RNA sequence: GAACUGGCGAUGCGGGAUGAACCGAACGUAGAGUUAAGGUGCCGGAAUACACGCUCAUCAGACACCACAAAAGGUGUUAGUUCAUCUAGACAGCCGGACGGUGGCCAUGGAAGUCGGAAUCCGCUAAGGAGUGUGUAACAACUCACCGGCCGAAUGAACUAG
């Protein structure tokens, strides 16, 4: 026993006094997103969804790790992740305040409403926006009053995304698709 | 050639009046016949060490006799031999009656999966193995458990006569 | 209510089996298999009928249906006490198989006077056969 | 080499049961029947004891022997099917051109018509067999079912649908409206 | 063109769609057993026996010189060579790893992981990267890496030739 004392014998031995329950699946989601908020008060988050090393716990059994974890007992089949967090959920609606400038998402997936905003003028060259044959943007300008003479709809839910059609068309710094409630469990005992 | 035999044989190397009584070397070679087996040890001689038949003598040839002919064995079997590309050294077992059994049957197995004639083959050795645990391969392991119960099935049998009425079936 | 299945039950080659040649020097003499290799060649004893010891592959040899314990690799002196203890010829003799050997060797052994004996013999069977049939 | 004797168990439930000729089988339970014919591999069915059904075969290459745990599939398949039943759920999707399904019974034949599939204006049909029935799915939107007992018939006949609703001459990844399977499951739960 | 022997227009044919030159072989009339450098189910005179293998080939393959194949390859099938793990029980039933450098340089009102050019380590030591690709011509950049939940036995990698 040299290096699993570092992971077993090391921070479990040295937390062995949580009873906090954050249980979350990443089922099909920006991974970044949920990553980030669980850490920011980085060091106390990691994610560990594991394996099958039960066979040499019972071995070496003398844990007694998590006593609350007696709900889904029978589910010993991609069983979630034994993750230690103890954060507190009344920090980001008065702690930070004014962000307003964080990353958008993968920049691609599907909107929840059908919305066209409208466009102001910067002064810039047109870039290689010259993919478009297929549905297209028929639009007309007139020194900035614009006007479109046929609407488009694309894709609805439930449905992969393209290749090459996140270039210079959201350039409104705003995130996409995120928007979003995802989490199995949030208890504490 | 034939149903093989094999022999031990014994050379000399003819002394000579400064330096009498060599050393005298032996081998035991598989064949057919006396003359062969000799003919060929001669060669192995002359491949291992410096010596021509115009310089040398037999002193000894036997016919050896395998011991226990009822014992079935497993043999391990040692093999150096050349191919259309190049030469190999190659390791098999088999299950068998005698030691003459044993090379008749290697032999045809060669030809069969590296089409290795007589002319391009020749045995390091042959050995027994005695106790069990101790097989390798995965097409003699098999008929050393208890109770080797199996049919053969599709039981065919000719007709020396050439008509038939009763139209036959295979059972067995 | 039942899941039946037939018998799917057919002869099997084992240590025990009691077997037969066709075909060699022996040539229909019966012989008891003591050992096994592999899928076709194996070592069968039978002393008591005469026949050495050594090894014969299975296409040469027919099946019986007869058998009894045996421990594996035996030899002569413990095969015949067994296969005599066991008493194989008081049943073989008695199956529906030598009894036609035996009618097959006669038949083609006897002679011309018991040829037209068995003639004679065989128009009284018809003869006594047929009465019985025509009435009834 | 040369796998002198090699086999596969197989378990049935008490409420079914099977029962093998030369070479048919033919299970029956409270689901229904069902019949297939073994005449591809000549392999051996031992029974054991009412429960336990033992495939079998004796010497044999890895083609030879790969049939017989084929044909367990095909068997403990289709027992699962007739005891348990099988359904599939595809859906729908289109882009702009709305798609018109709809089920016609003519003849004692009951095809399915398929319209207003990128614009098409006549009519795509398709036929449905025996042993199998669709309902469109209520409460849900732009779904159908297939359910049987059998697996064969209605897979082939999903995937004859599936197949039919295809399209040329288009980009070949921007047009994704069509027909496709989306769930594989039992007409019962955990039974 | 030529040396060596056995062959030649003028030199007698088994094998094949013929015979100088594909092996060159030496010749009585009725007169033995085998073959000249032979194959046998039928082109028929003769054994549809014996032991293991490829063989499905949706262009199979078939007997010397003779009437044919190699770019480059095959988890298609058999047989081997070598190297690492297993009853101190690993594989195939899902995950992510972004502390400082990632705000690193081009005539002092703006350049946040190399458009025009150098460089990829440390204290950290189960997580803990300046990245194969990377939104206005970087300021707002996401996916992935020895680790972790039941059962229960052979599996993994690279080569060799039929």
């Amino acid at each position: 026993r040299e290096k699993k004392a570092e992971y077993f014998a090391k921070l479990r031995e040295y937390l062995e006094e949580y009873k906090s329950l954050f249980v979350v699946g990443v089922d099909n989601v920006s991974s970044q997103q949920m990553h980030e908020v669980r850490k920011e008060l980085r060091g106390r988050a990691v994610v560990l969804m594991g394996k099958n090393t039960m066979v040499r716990r019972a071995i070496r059994g003398f844990l007694s790790d998590l006593p609350d974890f007696e709900k889904l007992l029978p589910f010993v089949k991609g069983n979630v992740g034994f993750v230690f967090t103890n954060e507190p959920l009344t920090e980001i609606k008065n702690v930070i305040v004014s962000n307003r400038v964080a990353a958008p998402a993968r920049a691609g997936a599907v909107a929840p409403e059908d919305i066209w905003v409208r466009a102001v003028n910067t002064g810039m060259e047109p870039g290689k926006t010259s993919f478009f044959q297929a549905l297209g943007v028929p639009t007309k300008i007139a020194r900035g009053t614009i006007e479109i003479v046929s609407d488009v709809k694309v894709v609805d839910a439930g449905n992969k995304v393209g290749q090459s059609e996140a270039s210079l068309l959201n350039l409104l710094n705003i995130s996409p698709f995120t928007f979003g409630l995802t989490v199995v469990q949030v208890y504490d005992n | 050639m034939a149903h093989f035999k094999e022999y031990q044989v014994i050379g000399r190397r003819l002394p000579t009046e400064s330096v009498p009584e060599p050393k005298l070397f032996r081998m035991r070679i598989f064949a057919s016949n006396e003359v062969i087996a000799k003919s060929r040890y001669w060669y192995f001689l002359q491949k291992l060490h410096k010596v021509k038949k115009a310089s040398g003598e037999i002193v000894s040839i036997n016919q050896i006799n395998e011991a226990h002919p009822t014992k079935v064995k497993n043999f391990g079997v040692w093999v150096r031999y050349d191919s259309r590309s190049g030469t190999h050294n190659m390791y098999k077992e088999i299950r068998d009656v005698s030691r003459v059994a044993a090379v008749e049957t290697l032999y045809q197995d060669m030809a069969a999966r590296h089409r290795a004639r007589f002319r391009s083959i020749h045995i390091l050795k042959v050995a027994e193995i005695e106790k069990t645990a101790d097989v390798k391969r995965q097409y003699v392991k098999q008929f050393l458990t208890k109770d080797l119960k199996f049919p053969l099935p599709h039981r065919v049998q000719k007709s020396t006569k050439t008509f038939s009425y009763k139209r036959p079936s295979t059972f067995y | 209510t039942d899941s039946i299945v037939k018998a799917s039950n057919w002869r099997l080659v084992e240590v025990g089996r009691v077997v037969l040649i066709k075909k060699g020097q022996s040539a229909g003499k019966l012989a008891a298999i003591v050992e096994i290799i592999d899928q076709k060649k194996v070592l069968i004893d039978g002393p008591k009928a005469g026949v050495p010891r050594q090894a014969i592959n299975l296409g040469q040899v027919v099946l019986t249906p007869l058998t009894f314990a045996l421990p594996r690799g035996a030899r002569t002196a413990t095969v015949s006490k067994k296969w005599a203890a066991a008493a194989v010829c008081e049943k073989w003799a008695a199956s529906s198989w030598a009894k036609k050997i035996a009618q097959r060797e006669r038949r083609a052994a006897l002679t011309d006077f018991e040829r037209f004996q068995v003639m004679v013999l065989r128009k009284q069977k018809r003869y006594t056969v047929k009465k019985a049939l025509a009435k009834a | 080499m040369k796998y002198i004797q090699t086999e596969q168990q197989i378990e049935v439930p008490e409420g079914v049961t099977v029962s093998i000729k030369s070479r048919i089988v033919k299970v029956v339970g409270p689901r229904g029947t069902l019949t297939k014919n073994l005449k591809h591999i000549d392999v051996t069915f031992t029974k054991v004891n009412n429960q336990l059904i033992k495939v079998a075969v004796h010497n044999g290459g890895r083609k030879h022997v790969a049939a017989l745990r084929t044909v367990k599939s095909l068997v403990d398949n289709m027992i699962t099917g007739v005891t348990k039943g099988y359904k599939y759920k595809m859906r729908y999707v289109y882009a702009h051109f709305p798609i018109n399904v709809n089920i016609v019974e003519k003849d004692g034949a009951k095809f399915i018509e398929v319209r207003n599939f990128l614009g098409d204006k006549k009519i795509r049909n398709v036929p449905v067999r025996d042993g199998v029935t669709i309902e469109f799915s209520t409460n849900v939107k732009d779904e159908i079912v297939l359910s049987g007992n059998s697996v064969e018939d209605v897979s082939q006949n999903a995937a004859d649908l599936q197949q039919i609703c295809r399209v040329r001459n288009k980009d070949i990844r921007k047009f994704l409206d069509g027909i496709y399977v989306s769930h594989k499951g039992f007409i019962t739960e955990d039974l």
